[PDB]
């Protein structure tokens, strides 16, 4: 439930969290980079 | 032409948990115990601080 | 070669 | 300068299936066979339970 003060204009309620998104830059080779990309709670697959 | 009577359908625009609280339910003209007019109405409800003295 | 499980698996070409 | 304006946003409030029952369209007076038609789509006369 979200209750606020009256708004004059159609203003956005910018709702966030403290959600984690961590990336490891993997590299087994000199020349190419593996991008281990994952938003942790919001499944990328 | 141009504006029509509207039987507004609500099955699309869904239903959420509705708050049982004083400043959310209805935005109408209210009252206190003594009789001093409280305003839970849209633009005035809880922005102003009226305390008896 | 990649990040997780490196293993040899070959077919005749 | 002339256009008439309303702050209309349809993106937040959902558009889920309006289920095909036996009469829940927006606003149709329409026509019935020989027994007169229903006035409006969602007006205060369907409350009056009518027999022919």
């Amino acid at each position: 439930t979200f209750e606020v003060d009256p708004m004059d204009e159609p203003t956005l309620l910018y709702v966030l969290f403290e959600v984690f998104d961590v990336v490891r830059v993997h590299r087994p080779h000199r020349g190419v980079i593996e991008t281990v990309y994952l938003r942790t709670p919001f499944s990328a697959g | 032409s141009t504006n029509s009577f509207d039987g507004s359908i609500v099955s699309s625009y869904l239903t959420t948990r509705m708050p049982p609280w004083a400043g959310v339910r209805q935005n109408v003209m209210g009252s206190s115990i003594d009789g001093r007019p409280v305003l839970p109405a849209n633009s005035t409800t809880l922005t102003y601080e009226t305390v008896s003295g | 070669r990649p990040s997780f499980t490196p293993r040899q698996a070959i077919l005749t070409l």
